[PDB]
C-alpha cells in the first residue's frame, strides 16, 4: 500500500503471493519491481559518474546540478521502498555489496563499453567507503552517489576573468591534488561521532603590512572530534552575526567569516599576531598530527578540502536570508581566495560605508572638518594597500606573499598577459571586484575622488 | 580421478529459484547443494577440504549461484524465457597428461550450450540456434569473467581438488 515516485509511478503492495506491484497498466510481483528499480539504479549511477568524469564552461554546472537532483530523487524513492517494510527486511532485498554486484553483474556490465571495468571501479569504490565507516549495498551506494554529488558540485560553484573565476581554478587544482592522494575518503568526518562594531572605525594596522577587519576580531576519533568542533565553530559565527551583527551586509559577512575560518583551519591566515589565535593554532597542529598518525597545512589543506561542505552547511543555519548567490550547493568559493584579496575587497566595503555615515552627517563648512578628515584617516590606509597590491602584482607580471603572487598572474595571463586590462591597478581591483555603497565619491584612482576633502557636490 | 558436479536450478519465477545439486568425486558422493536462492545450503558431506578453504570455496559457489540467477534474469528480460524452467548443469574435470574438462547446460533436459577451453569460448550443443541460445553465449563469449575465470576454475582449482582428495 505504498507508491513509489513524463515518467513512470507505482503503487506497490507488500505482505507478510499477491504482493504485487503496479505502474498501459504493468502490473509485476513486487520482487521484479525491487529488481527492475535497483538494476536502474546501478546503470544510471556509472553513466552519470562516466559522464561526469571531465568535471569530477558552465555546460557541467547545469548537468553537474542535475546529477545532485537525481541522486536526491532516488534516495527519496528508495525511503518509499523501505516503507513496505517497516522492520529494520530479508537478504532478498538486503544484498550485500559483493552479493548486490554478484546479483546484478551481467545485467549492468550488459549495459556498458568495458562494463566488466565499471562494474568493478564501482564495486572497489563502494567497498572502499563501507571500509572507511555486511551493510546493505544500496545504502552504501546511496552515501557514493552523495559524495560525488558534493564533489562535483563544488568544482561548479554556479573580455574580464574574475577573482572568483580564478578562485575555481584553486578550487579545481585542490581536489585534484586531495584526489591523487586519495585521502579524503579517510579524512571527511561524520558529525554524529563527534562529541570593531562602528563602520567608521578604521581598521587595525598590523606589521608584527595588513589591516585587520572588525569582523575578523569578533570571531567565535580526532577527525571526528575536529569537524564536530568546526561545525559547532562555523555555526555559532553564522549566528553571532545573524543576530549581534543589510543583505548584502550579513550575507557577505557570513559568507568571508567561512573563509576566515577555512584559513584558521588551513593555517594560512594572516592574523597570526594574536595570542588566542596562537592557542588555537597550536591545538590546530596537534589534532592533525594524531590525525597524520591514517604545521601539517598540507594535510590540513586536505582536510579542509575533504570537510568544506559540512562546514559550510553549519553556517546556513536557523535564517531565512537566502545566501545562495551564484554558487551550486550553496557553497562559495571564497576559501580559494587568497586572503589578502578578499580583506582589500572587504577594506573598500567598509570604507565606502564609512564614507557615507560620515557623508550623512553634512546635511542641515565647519563640518567639512571631520568628513575629508575622518576620509582622510581611511586614505591613508588604502595607500598602504595600493601600494602592496602593485609590488605583488609587478611581480606576477614577471612570473607571468607567493599565493598571491600566483593568484594575480594566472588572472593576469588570463586577463591579456600582453597588457593587463583591468587588475594591473589596484583601484582597478577594486571597481572589479567590491561593491561600493558611498556617495558621490564613487571613485578610488586619483572629481568624485573617494578620498577627497569635500564631495564635488558639497 | 574426476569430479562430476551437477546442479539443477528449478525456476518458477525468473525471480523464483529453487536449487538443488551435488558433486561426486570419482564414483562417490561428496558434496550436496539444496535451497532457494535467498536461502541455499552448501554442503560438503566428505570434510576433507580444510574449513577455511571451504568457506571460500562456498563463497565462489553463491557467487557462482547469484551470478547464474543474474544471467538467467538477464536472458528472460532481453529474450522472453518460459517458466517453471528448470536448467541443469553438468559440469567437471577429468585427469595420464593434462586434464579434460567440459560444461555443459540442458535446459529442461534438452542440451542448451556447452565450453570448449581450447578458444576459452562457448557454443551451442543445440541443433536449433534461438534467440535464447545465441545470447546466452554472447555473454559466455564477450566477458574475461565468462571465458577465462571460467577456464581456472576448470582447468585449475576443479583439478587441484581432484588431484589432492
Ligand atoms: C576446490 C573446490 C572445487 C569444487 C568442489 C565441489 C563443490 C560443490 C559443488 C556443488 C554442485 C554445484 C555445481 C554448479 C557449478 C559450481 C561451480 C562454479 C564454477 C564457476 O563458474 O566459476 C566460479 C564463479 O566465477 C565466475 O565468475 C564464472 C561464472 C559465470 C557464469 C557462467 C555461465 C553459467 C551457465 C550458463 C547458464 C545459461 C542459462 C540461460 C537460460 C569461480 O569462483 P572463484 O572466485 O573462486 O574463481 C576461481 C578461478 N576463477
Ligand atoms: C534455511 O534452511 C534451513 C534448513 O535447511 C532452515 O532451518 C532455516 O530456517 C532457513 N532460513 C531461512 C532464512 O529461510
Amino acid at each position: 500500500n505504498t507508491e513509489i515516485n513524463n515518467y513512470e509511478q507505482w503503487k506497490c503492495y507488500y505482505d507478510n503471493n499477491n504482493n504485487k506491484c503496479k505502474m498501459k497498466n504493468k502490473v509485476t510481483s513486487f520482487d521484479e519491481f525491487f529488481d527492475f528499480w535497483v538494476r536502474k539504479l546501478l546503470i544510471d549511477t556509472i553513466k552519470w559518474e562516466t559522464e561526469l568524469t571531465y568535471c569530477i564552461c558552465n555546460k557541467c554546472n547545469k548537468n553537474c546540478v542535475c546529477f545532485d537532483k537525481w541522486v536526491k530523487q532516488k534516495e527519496d524513492e528508495w525511503t518509499n521502498i523501505m516503507k513496505l517494510f517497516t522492520n529494520k527486511i530479508p537478504k532478498k532485498y538486503y544484498l550485500n555489496i559483493n552479493d548486490l554486484f554478484d546479483s546484478f553483474f551481467f545485467q549492468v556490465i550488459y549495459k556498458f563499453n568495458e562494463g566488466e571495468a565499471k562494474w568493478n571501479e564501482l564495486k572497489e569504490n563502494l567497498k572502499k567507503q563501507i571500509a572507511s565507516s555486511s551493510e546493505a549495498a544500496i545504502k552504501v551506494l546511496f552515501n557514493h552517489i552523495k559524495e560525488i554529488a558534493t564533489i562535483c558540485k563544488d568544482n561548479n560553484t554556479n573580455k574580464v576573468i574574475s577573482v572568483k573565476q580564478i578562485a575555481q581554478y584553486y578550487k579545481r587544482i585542490a581536489h585534484k591534488q586531495l584526489n591523487e592522494r586519495g585521502s579524503r575518503s579517510a579524512l571527511k568526518g561524520d558529525a554524529s561521532k563527534g562529541t570593531r562594531t562602528k563602520i567608521g572605525t578604521p581598521w587595525t594596522k598590523i606589521v608584527e603590512e595588513v589591516f585587520l577587519p572588525p569582523r575578523r576580531q569578533h570571531m567565535c576519533l580526532a577527525i571526528h572530534s575536529l569537524l564536530g568542533d568546526v561545525l559547532l565553530a562555523a555555526k555559532e559565527q553564522a549566528n553571532f552575526i545573524k543576530n549581534k551583527y543589510d543583505k548584502g551586509t550579513i550575507c557577505r559577512a557570513i559568507r568571508y567569516s567561512y573563509a576566515d575560518l577555512g584559513d584558521i583551519i588551513k593555517g594560512t591566515d594572516l592574523w597570526e599576531a594574536n595570542p588566542g589565535e596562537k592557542n588555537t593554532q597550536r591545538r590546530l597542529k596537534t589534532v592533525f598530527g594524531i590525525i597524520k598518525k591514517m604545521p601539517y597545512k598540507l594535510l590540513r589543506e586536505d582536510w579542509w578540502e575533504a570537510n568544506r561542505d559540512q562546514v559550510w552547511q553549519a553556517m546556513k543555519c536557523a535564517m531565512k536570508n537566502g545566501i545562495t548567490c551564484g554558487s551550486s550547493d550553496h557553497t562559495p568559493l571564497d576559501d580559494y581566495i587568497p586572503q589578502k584579496l578578499r580583506w582589500l575587497t572587504e577594506w573598500a566595503e567598509w570604507y565606502c560605508k564609512a564614507q557615507s555615515k560620515e557623508y550623512e552627517k553634512l546635511k542641515e563648512k565647519a563640518a567639512c572638518k571631520k568628513y575629508g578628515k575622518n576620509i582622510k584617516t581611511w586614505e591613508d590606509q588604502w595607500k598602504v594597500i595600493s601600494s602592496k597590491y602593485k609590488e605583488l602584482y609587478k611581480q606576477a607580471e614577471i612570473y607571468a606573499d607567493k599565493p598571491v603572487v600566483d593568484f594575480l598572474y594566472n588572472l593576469y595571463l588570463q586577463n591579456g598577459g600582453t597588457p593587463s586590462t583591468v587588475y594591473s591597478t589596484p583601484e582597478g581591483y577594486i571597481h572589479q571586484e567590491a561593491a561600493m555603497d558611498c556617495k558621490q565619491q564613487h571613485v578610488f584612482c586619483d572629481k568624485q575622488y573617494a578620498f577627497r576633502h569635500q564631495p564635488h557636490d558639497y | 580421478q574426476r569430479l562430476h558436479m551437477l546442479q539443477i536450478s528449478y525456476f518458477r519465477d525468473p525471480y523464483h529459484v529453487w536449487y538443488q545439486g551435488n558433486a561426486s568425486l570419482g564414483g562417490h558422493l561428496t558434496h550436496v547443494l539444496e535451497g532457494p536462492d535467498t536461502n541455499t545450503t552448501i554442503i560438503q558431506l566428505q570434510p576433507l577440504q580444510e574449513p577455511e578453504s571451504w568457506a571460500r570455496t562456498q563463497s565462489g559457489l553463491q557467487s557462482y549461484l547469484l551470478q547464474f540467477h543474474g544471467l538467467v534474469r538477464l536472458v528472460h528480460q532481453e529474450r522472453t524465457l518460459a517458466f517453471p524452467l528448470t536448467i541443469r548443469c553438468f559440469l567437471g574435470c577429468e585427469l595420464g597428461s593434462r586434464a579434460h574438462v567440459f560444461f555443459e547446460v540442458a535446459v529442461n533436459g534438452s542440451s542448451f550450450v556447452s565450453f570448449r577451453p581450447e578458444r576459452a569460448l562457448w557454443q551451442a550443443d543445440t541443433q536449433v540456434t534461438s534467440g535464447v541460445v545465441t545470447f546466452t553465449l554472447q555473454q559466455l563469449n564477450a566477458y574475461n569473467r565468462t571465458r577465462y575465470e571460467l577456464r581456472e576454475f576448470l582447468e585449475d582449482t576443479c583439478v587441484q581438488y581432484v588431484q589432492k582428495h
